[PDB]
DNA sequence: CCGAGCAGCATACATTACTTGTGAGCGGATAAC
DNA sequence: GTTATCCGCTCACAATGCCACACGCGCTGCTCGG
């Protein structure tokens, strides 16, 4: 009843809350509108660093 | 004279005045029609299963030039019978089987074709069909699919009044739904553009579809308004004038013509002027060319070389450009007529904000819309839009919808096509149009003109083509990869999808669901109730006030008393008696014709937009015996709405009182002195009534109870008249008489009356049989009163002697107190039969077994069981014994095949025991009464199934062996009149048995022809008997289906004579509820002067608030009945000669003013005279229709009839002291029935137990053992008191901290009531729901 | 952790798979292709896809809710996930944490059990049986009637004639807590001490289900016992029925004889003008009450009693004035109930239902709280006492009709017929004739009701040693109304007199009014727009019961917050409180 | 050669479906310097 | 033109409590299996 799992993703992926949970945690902590933000998320984008 | 011989026996004194017209339908009328145009070989194609059938097929290859079609369909004869199917668990299904011609279209070739493939008869699974009651026997139970009351496809439009832009500027919008595809509508927005919306998509000026169907802008102006032409003329530019449109609004200046001023330059012309204009006939007016300042042309007027364009096609009008343009031309300059209130400038504002120009781009604009981001191309964006509409198969406007809406258009032809066409959606779009300017008006939804019903028929063929179409989509599939010519049409098509359609939506649908069963009147009313809820139907949630509220078209068609109370009131309704689904699907009802001045007896059948075009009479306008009203400003109603008219003024009357009110309310006596909010609970309260041990008539009944009776199932009545030869508790058996027989079937038909067999609520049936021995029956008559039926009349609760008084308030609020002996007679002791089933798997671990023996447990809890390990039929069980008797393979994993040798001969059935025995629930006691096992072939057999198969043989082979013996009778009679009509044998063919007698021989010639032809043919029936009762006897034992992994479902039935006590629920028949109180002892109870006792009184302080007098006019009644039955029961204590009783039997059934019935009581035999009597020995039973009930005066009348006061009230007694009330009380014989809300279906606490596992709570539910749930409001009740330390324990050490309330339980049967609370592992479960996502949620250090 | 996801078994091998695990099972799927793919040499685009794709399935699993869904097979609905395990009526907040099924309890329907004390309560010896068990084995270990707990068990199954005695001694004072399904406000849930009773009905004080807003239709209520010391006097000192009789809304007293009494004591206090025993003189309510039961004097005859009315002069002194007043043998027969406080004149008067309820008022005022509560026990017994002894019963014959009511229906038929003819005749617009015609419809409506009333009220016209004389009637209905002990005169008049105008379903009101009554017959279309009216106030109500409910949820949700912590917080600043008046009086 | 497990599948599609009432973020039109 | 301003567009997010009862709860053609 108590232990907890983990797993070990094999690629980071996003949290769905911290991303449409208006407002969006990651939007407002980025300055990016978050039409973008999903469409990079979801892969079909691409974003400069 | 008219009554038949099951009405002789007790007929119904009857109240009323109007001559009833029309006898009241077959009340199931609905539900058999319904899958009547699902289910015959409709040769027109319009509805059934030719409907979907033609409307998929033929299917093709991918245009691989190889197509399927069906020639027609058949129905096989169901394999089991409708009680075995219901006995087995296993539905009433029947095979489909359709004609499948397969044609190859060769390559390269054309239209032709050298491979055909014509495969006959494949089974696409098997539809359930209806049983002769309208129910639906699936697996098991008995579903009832109720018909869905939604709105029409069509058109129609609505306002939407405002609630939107809080503007007052209300936005009538439009709508198109069809049957089957993706409705369309349009709009207006706040800024007067149309905008079109397919479903539910991102909006579009609507335009834009206009240039989808080949419509550029020059005909999409000349569609939408009138060319107010410009003629320039020598000067002036006459322009051609109508007087209707400079009537208008503001003028600008004077509009001379033909030399005189018929307007000068003022303002708003007046319609004085502009009649004068009318009069003067002016076609043309000079007008100045600054006027035209709006004024956008509609015809694309270019320069006559330049090739370029001056005047676009609606873009606009100015002085400088025309000054401009009019350096080419003109001739003829047609543009717009405008105008604020008429001919509405709102296309060209679309046209403006439109932002496509060409087909081309409005295909690809909607292309986008309809799903963005795709390539569009001309054939995508085209085959996109040829699909949305203009499509038989993606697309279908329901011919009912057709006429639905070519009528809402005004259209004549009422055929029309089923489809879109570009000239409807242009009509729809005027009439939009027209509701914004004045002309025209939307029309509501809740009106009955626009809601259809659908039958259970309609929605089940639905269902079928869904289920069709992606058979439809694999079978062209399957066709275009496959072989053309190799294949047979058997396989490319699979009845998995169309069996799992048809059987999740008969077994698992919101709308059907098991039937009501529990009462006749219950049966009946879910059979015909109408719903608003399930697919395509609005929902509880989004309901919305307005919907739910009745109609003033609802007056006949759907009744406005009987409805669910609560969450969903109006959604649920009942329809109205007389009422009957259109050929459409609209709720037409019955009028009494009316000619000029004459009311005629002739009948038509009005939907509601019909019945809104006349003026309707009313049934209570008093005739004069011809057609002809007494009075003169009779009431009516005309429009929605009640006016007053005269005589010669009416249209129609109505056919009868009582089609205003459902068969639930029509059970009502006196309904009409009642408050419709208390009806409505008497006919709630009156469908939930239980059946009890000794039914017994109603002595207040309205005369639906025989109709109601005999029109659903519960009663066993006769199919073919004749002699009842053999009775008995069981079975009946008639001989039908001579003229309705066959050449065979030498006429005996029996009935196999259903005994204690338990029901989809738990409570029992049973037909015991009403008729004699021997006593004649005429085709159509009650032979076994069913479920609370008696002689063939609805009859729930029993007529009690009550009265109104309060007692010592053990009837304060509502609550009811009752004599010891209502308990004593057993007047309300229902039967309660509730099943139990064991299974027998087959773990892969090892079988299942149902063996006698149990490991553990000791000699009592075996004993109840047989030698195979099952109770016996009577043993009187209790909450915690075993009924079963069977074991499991419970260790694994010991893999030593040294022990494994041992205990697979030594031990081969003494490993791996474990005793997952059925026992029975904790708290139910009874008796076990039936036993039926279901074993699944290939499992051999057990003892027990062996005996049962043989019991249900013998009485199978009983009928046969039957109908042998009478078919050998007049077979012996046949050759006996053969043998004596010479030889001559005259004292052999009667002492001489039949041992000698098929080998006997008169003279040759022709009499041994006789005889091998009436001895020949005896051998042959016998081998025919022979061969069906091995038929027989082989469906008894043969296999069972029972699919995932079980051997032998074994169900035991317990049942229980429910006793009555103080905590049930009982209520009268007027929304009169109440709780039993006290069992008060018999010397206690109010008596009256002759000794007699009263059994139930009630509490006269419910009458005035909840205003439902109807009840105590009835109770007074009620003491009129058994007034009379009490004086006849004198007339049959002593010997009274028959004549004198007939006299005074004669005297009452006349003593009404103007009664509709005239029972003579002559012609009536002097024995059935004294049968008559006996039967009304308990009082005579009373008819009142609902609204032509029995005056006050007459009620008068008849208590006079007895030796009762006229008052009604009588001086009663109180048992305890010995003195009189004072002011003389109430006291009749009112009906009371018994709901199933008895109490021991709720008393049950707990103290401990189990516990859910994934949070360490109680369990919820009675079953389960748990306990009650502490709500929200609970515990803020509990925290507004300052009850702290009860709030904390009634959290944690209840409940939860397992540790906490472990330790509570120790330290509580240790006297000490300390708790040791802790946390609730509910809460450390959310803590790890939380810490499971990514939120980090720890408990502070401090 | 697993078992928080438990795969619950079915009878055979039908494991029930819980959706989180499908949801899990889901994402380690993708998980574990991902990094398959991941070594075998990595497609850029394929491997772009998959990612894609796994990061979709743990967006399902911490929520279902956003992209799309994510339907389980061949069951058209959405997975449980994470989230949808927290929030909404099932989530754990509203679903287990705040409201938490109990264990210890149990429920059943309520009868009214009318003999019980205020504070008693009745109680089911089943129920009782089956929650005090723990208190049970207790008890038999301390007498050693039972030395193992499951010799215990045993005994109880059993039933021994001893477990009887037990289970009487073990509650003699123990507390134990009712509730009712919809628990609005603070008196939902109450304490009584129980009483074992046979069946299984749970008997509950009249005056308390008068303050549960329970009837008797069938509502069932929900049983508790505090098990803790602190519980049991924490019951037994706050919510205890004779501590609630005042509601925290209103200032008012809860507790109020409803019905079924104050019929009870109308009756018992009125005067016939010429009743059998009027004229005597009695020398006190004892000889009173022995000169009705011996059924020489009617019950309310008007006679001269000496009464000795208490007093307190000063502060806690009770003189006593022995006066000789004209009264009723009822009155005086009552007036032995009164406890040693009130004077007489809040007994004199007719005492309907609003004199009772200011009787009781006064009683706790001068009082004190504990003679009040055995004065309104001592009430409510005599009042059903003498409402049996009444046998007030209403009869078909009872509401009368008045002998103008055919006649003041015709003449305002006469006059809605002229005025119609009128505006055919084009001599008002339709709009002011619709006006018109209510407004006539109206009048004879009010005129109607007057006349039944002045008929009704009046009709007993009785004579004593002479002619004749009035008085208030004695009819069963109004006798029912004008104690204020069922439906007013309003419900009266719709009942007898013409039952008024009706209103359309959009709330307009229909020009031809429902001319009948309940007692005649009523045609079809009356009827039928009577069914409008009452089909309209049934939606109203189930749709605002849950409106309200969802209401004050939000509410205790935003004041849940405050206690009284503070004694004298030392402000100065309020609001200024004044008599409200919307222009017309206060 | 079909019986008994499995792995990732909106069954592939056009599924689909009127108003529910309210707040709140957001993108195209809008006034001003 | 731009910079801030505002107004309609679309989406998230709530829907009384209990009680009881009922019903159901993947599959399916590929995969492991002889
Ligand atoms: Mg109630």
């Amino acid at each position: 009843r108590e232990r907890m799992g983990h797993i070990e993703l094999a690629s980071p992926t996003a949290h769905i809350w911290f991303l449409k949970s208006l407002p969006s945690r990651i939007g407002l902590l980025l300055d990016m509108p978050l039409r973008d933000i999903e469409r990079v998320l979801y892969f079909e984008s691409y974003v400069v660093i | 004279m008219v009554y038949s011989y099951t009405e002789k026996k007790r007929i119904r004194k009857d109240f009323g005045k109007r001559p009833q017209v029309l006898d009241v339908p077959y009340l199931l009328s609905i539900q058999l029609d319904s899958f009547q145009k699902f289910i015959e070989q409709d040769p027109e194609g319009q509805y059934g299963l030719e409907a979907a059938f033609r409307s998929v097929f033929p299917i093709q290859s991918y245009s691989g030039n190889s197509e399927l079609q069906y020639v027609s369909y058949r129905l096989g004869e169901p394999v089991f019978d409708v009680q075995e199917c219901q006995i087995r668990g296993v539905t009433y299904s029947a095979p489909l089987r359709v004609k499948l011609r397969l044609v190859i279209y060769e390559r390269e070739a054309p239209e032709g074709t050298v491979k055909d493939i014509k495969e006959q008869e494949v089974y696409m699974g098997e539809i359930p069909l209806m049983t002769d009651n309208g129910t639906f026997v699936i697996n098991g139970t008995e579903r009832v699919i109720v018909s869905q009351l939604h709105r029409s496809p069509g058109v129609f439009f609505d306002s939407d009044k405002g609630k939107t832009h809080s503007s007052g500027k209300v936005l009538y919008n439009a709508r198109i739904i069809p049957y089957r595809g993706s409705w369309l509508d349009f709009e207006f927005d706040p800024k007067d553009n149309l905008f079109v919306r397919i479903d539910r998509r991102r909006k579009l000026p609507a335009t834009i579809i206009l240039r989808a169907l080949n419509y550029t802008t020059e005909q999409i102006l000349d569609l939408f308004f009138e060319k107010v032409i410009f003629e320039i003329r020598d000067n002036k530019l006459q322009m051609e004038l109508v007087p209707e449109r400079l009537r208008g609004e503001t003028a600008s200046f004077d509009i001379e013509a033909n030399g005189k001023v018929y307007v000068e330059k003022g303002r708003r012309i007046t319609a004085r002027h502009i009649r004068q204009l009318e009069k003067d006939d002016v076609k043309l007016i000079e007008v100045p060319v600054e006027y035209i300042a709006g004024k956008v042309v509609a015809k694309d007027y270019i320069d006559e070389s330049t090739g370029e364009l001056i005047c676009a096609a609606n873009m606009e009008l100015s002085l400088d450009l025309l000054a401009k343009l009019s350096q080419s031309g003109h001739k003829r300059i047609e543009t717009l007529f405008t105008n604020d209130l008429d001919h509405g400038p709102y296309i060209s504002e679309t046209l403006r904000v439109d932002p496509t120009n060409d087909r081309l781009s409005a295909l690809v604009e909607i292309y986008r819309m309809m799903r963005p981001g795709e390539p569009p191309t001309r054939e995508a964006a085209e085959s996109l839009f040829e699909n949305l509409f203009f499509s038989e198969d993606r697309y279908d406007l329901s011919a009912v919808g057709r006429m639905k809406f070519n009528r809402s258009l005004l259209r004549e032809e009422i055929e029309g096509s089923g489809i879109l066409s570009k000239d409807d959606i242009i009509d729809v779009m005027k009439k939009l149009i027209d509701i914004r300017n004045g002309k025209g008006e939307v029309d509501d939804i809740d009106h009955l003109g626009n809601r259809r019903i659908r039958s259970v028929g309609e929605m089940a063929e639905n269902q079928f083509r869904v289920g069709l179409v992606r058979v439809e989509r694999a079978v062209k599939e399957r066709l275009s990869l496959g072989d053309l010519d190799t294949l047979m049409p058997q396989d490319m098509i699979n009845a998995k999808p169309i069996s799992a359609a048809v059987k999740e939506f008969f077994g698992s649908s919101q709308l059907s669901q098991f039937m009501d069963q529990n009462n006749p009147l219950s049966e009946i009313t879910h059979k015909r109730r109408i719903s608003a809820l399930g697919p395509g139907g609005l929902t509880r949630e989004r309901a919305g006030f307005e919907v739910r509220d009745v109609h003033p078209t609802h007056y006949g068609r759907v009744c406005p008393i009987e409805t669910p109370e609560g969450p969903n009131i109006g959604l649920i309704n009942s329809l109205s008696v007389y009422a009957q689904t259109n050929e459409y699907g609209f709720l037409e009802t019955p009028y009494r014709k009316v000619t000029d001045g004459v009311v005629t007896d002739e009948i038509h059948y009005l939907s509601a937009i019909e019945e809104g075009n006349y003026v309707i009479a009313q049934a209570n306008s008093n005739l004069d015996e011809e057609g002809h009203f007494v009075e003169d400003l009779v009431t009516c109603r005309s429009k929605g709405e009640s006016s007053l008219f005269s005589r010669d003024q009416v249209d129609y009357m109505d056919v009868s009182t009582q089609q205003v009110v459902s068969v639930g309310a029509s059970l009502i006596p006196f309904l009409e002195h009642d408050d419709a909010n208390r009806a409505l609970m008497g006919a709630n309260m009156q469908r939930q009534a239980v059946p009890t041990l000794r039914a017994d008539k109603p002595l207040v009944g309205t005369g639906m109870e025989r109709a109601v009776a005999v029109d659903s199932g519960v009663t066993a009545v006769a199919k073919r008249g004749g002699v009842v030869q053999y009775v008995d508790a069981s079975r009946i058996v008639i001989k039908v008489n001579e003229d309705e027989m066959y050449p065979g079937e030498a006429g005996i038909d029996i009935y196999n009356l259903t005994k204690y067999t338990r029901s989809n609520q738990n409570t029992c049936i049973n037909q015991m049989p009403c008729v004699s021995l021997g006593e004649p029956v005429e085709r159509g008559d009650v032979l076994a009163d069913g479920p609370s039926t008696d002689l063939g009349e609805l009859a729930l609760g029993q007529n009690m002697r009550v009265a109104f008084m309060p007692w010592n308030g053990y009837n304060f609020e509502d609550s009811i107190l009752v004599s010891e002996r209502v308990v004593q007679e057993d007047r309300f002791t229902t039967i309660h039969i509730q099943e139990l089933a064991c299974v027998s798997r087959d773990t892969k671990l090892g079988p299942e077994e149902i063996t006698a023996d149990i490991p553990n447990v000791g000699e009592a809890a075996l004993s109840k069981l047989d030698e195979s390990g099952i109770v016996y039929i009577g043993a009187e069980v209790t909450g915690g014994d075993i009924l079963v008797g069977k074991v499991t393979p419970k260790g694994e994993t010991q893999l030593t095949p040294e022990e494994k040798l041992l205990r697979a001969i030594f031990g081969e059935k003494a490993s791996d025991v474990k005793d997952s025995s059925l026992r029975v629930p904790n708290g139910v006691s009874g008796t076990v009464i039936d036993v039926q096992v279901f074993t699944r072939d290939g499992v051999e057999k057990d003892k027990r199934a062996l005996e049962i198969e043989e019991m249900q043989l013998k009485q199978a082979k009983k009928d046969l062996s039957e109908e042998l013996q009478i078919l050998e009778a007049g077979l012996f009679s046949r050759i006996r009149a053969v043998l004596v009509a010479g030889g001559v044998e005259a004292e052999k063919l009667d002492k001489l048995p039949r041992d000698r007698w098929l080998e006997l021989g008169l003279t040759d010639e022709e009499k041994q022809n006789q005889l091998e032809q009436l001895a020949e043919q005896y051998d042959e029936l016998k081998h025919e008997f022979e061969k069906k009762l091995e038929a027989k006897r082989r469906k008894i034992t043969q296999g069972d289906d029972l699919a995932p992994g079980v051997l032998k479902i074994v169900k035991v039935y317990l049942a229980v004579k429910r006793r009555i006590q103080p905590g049930d629920k009982m209520a009268g028949r007027h929304g009169n509820k109440g709780v039993i109180s006290k069992i008060n002892p018999i010397e206690d109870m109010p008596y009256d002067e002759n000794g007699t006792p009263v059994d139930i009184v009630l509490n006269p302080l419910g009458v005035p608030s909840r205003m439902n007098i109807g009840q105590i006019l009835e109770t007074h009644l009620g003491m009129a009945a058994k007034g009379i039955g009490d004086k006849i029961n004198a007339m049959l204590k002593q010997q009274q000669e028959v004549a004198k009783l007939r006299e005074f039997i004669q005297r009452a059934y006349d003593l009404g003013a103007d009664v509709r019935q005239k029972v003579d009581l002559s012609t009536f035999s002097d024995e059935e005279v004294m049968r008559l009597a006996e039967n009304l020995r308990k009082g005579m039973p009373i008819a009142t229709p609902v609204f032509d009930g029995a005056k006050e005066a007459e009620i008068k009348e008849l208590l006079k009839l007895g030796d009762l006061p006229t008052s009604g009230q009588i001086r009663l007694y109180d048992g305890r002291t010995g003195e009189q009330f004072e002011r003389p009380v109430t006291v009749g014989y009112m009906y009371m029935l018994k709901l199933n809300h008895l109490v021991d279906d709720k008393m049950h606490a707990r103290s401990t137990g189990s516990y859910s596992l994934v949070t360490q709570q109680p369990l919820g539910g009675k079953a389960q053992f748990g306990g009650q749930r502490f709500g929200e409001m609970e515990v803020w009740a509990l925290e507004a008191y300052g009850a702290a330390y009860t709030l904390q324990e009634m959290l944690t050490v209840k409940s939860d901290d397992v540790n906490g309330r472990t330790k509570m339980y120790k330290n509580i049967v240790d006297g000490n009531h300390q708790m040791e609370p802790g946390m609730p592992e509910s809460f450390n479960v959310l803590l790890k729901e939380i810490r499971s996502l990514g939120i980090n949620i720890e408990l502070e250090d401090e | 952790p697993p078992d928080l996801r438990p795969l619950v078994p079915l009878d055979g091998g039908r494991f029930a798979t819980s959706d989180l695990n499908d949801l899990y099972r889901r994402v380690i799927n993708r998980n574990n292709r991902l990094k398959r793919l991941l070594d075998l040499a990595a497609p850029d685009i394929i491997v772009r896809n998959e990612k894609r794709m796994l990061q979709e399935a743990v967006d399902a699993l911490l929520d279902n809710g956003r992209r799309g869904r994510a339907i389980t097979g061949s069951n058209k609905r959405p997975l449980k996930s994470l989230a949808d395990m927290i929030k909404g009526k099932q989530g754990r907040f509203r679903q287990n944490l705040l409201g938490k099924r109990v264990d210890y309890s149990g429920r059943s329907v309520i009868t009214v059990g009318p003999y019980l004390r205020l504070h008693q309560c009745g109680l089911p010896k089943k129920m009782a049986l089956e929650l005090f068990k723990p208190f049970i084995y207790g008890k038999l270990e301390l007498r050693g009637l039972a030395t193992t707990i499951k010799a215990a068990k045993k005994m109880v199954e059993r039933e021994e004639a001893v477990v009887w005695d037990i289970l009487d001694e073990v509650i003699r004072e123990h507390p134990v807590l009712l509730n009712r399904a919809p628990t609005l406000h603070r008196l939902g849930i109450q304490a009584f001490e129980p009483v074992l009773i046979e069946g299984k009905a749970i008997q509950l004080h009249p005056l308390v289900c008068a303050a549960y807003n329970a009837d008797f239709d069938g509502d069932q209520m929900a049983v508790h016992v505090p098990l803790t010391l602190e519980a049991q006097l924490e019951a037994r000192a706050l919510m205890m029925s004779t501590n609630n009789i005042l509601s925290p809304a209103n200032g008012e007293p809860i507790i109020v004889p409803s019905q079924d009494v104050v019929l009870g004591l109308y009756y018992m206090t009125r005067d016939c003008v010429n009743a059998k025993g009027e004229g005597m003189v009695l020398t006190g309510p004892k000889e009173a009450e022995r000169l009705y039961r011996s059924g020489l004097a009617s019950l309310h005859a008007r006679v001269k009693v000496r009464i000795t009315e208490y007093e307190k002069d000063a502060n806690g002194e009770l003189v006593a004035k022995t006066s000789l007043k004209d009264t009723t043998v009822g009155r005086a027969i009552l007036w032995m109930i009164v406890p040693k406080g009130l004077p007489y004149s809040i007994v004199n008067q007719a005492l309907g239902k609003k004199a009772i309820s200011k009787m009781l008022n006064t009683c706790y005022r001068i009082l004190g709280l504990k003679p009040t509560v055995i004065f309104a026990d001592q009430i409510m017994y005599t009042g059903f006492a003498y409402a049996a002894r009444s046998g007030a019963s209403v009869g078909i014959d009872d509401m009368v009709i008045p002998e103008k009511k055919h006649e003041i229906i015709s003449e305002a038929e006469a006059e809605v017929a002229e005025i119609q003819e009128q505006f055919q005749s084009g001599l008002v617009t339709a709009g002011e004739r619709y006006n018109k015609v209510i407004d006539i419809w109206a009048a004879a409506n009010d005129r109607v009701s007057k006349a039944m009333m002045d008929n009704l009220q009046t009709e007993t016209v009785i004579n004593r040693d002479g002619q004749e004389e009035k008085q208030v009637s004695f009819n069963s209905i109004y006798m029912m109304a004008d104690s204020g002990a069922r439906g007013s005169a309003a419900q009266i008049r719709q009942l007898a007199g013409m039952r008024g105008l009706m209103a359309k379903p959009d709330g307009s009101i229909i020009e031809t009014p429902i001319t009948a009554n309940f007692r005649e017959g009523l045609n079809v279309l009356q009827y039928f727009i009577s069914t409008h009216g009452a089909r309209k106030g049934l939606a109203d109500t189930a749709l605002k019961t849950a409106n309200s409910g969802y209401l004050t949820r939000r509410l205790v949700d935003v004041a849940q917050d405050l206690v009284v912590t503070e004694d004298d917080c030392g402000t100065h600043e309020g609001i200024m409180m004044t008599p409200v008046i919307e222009g017309g009086d206060v």
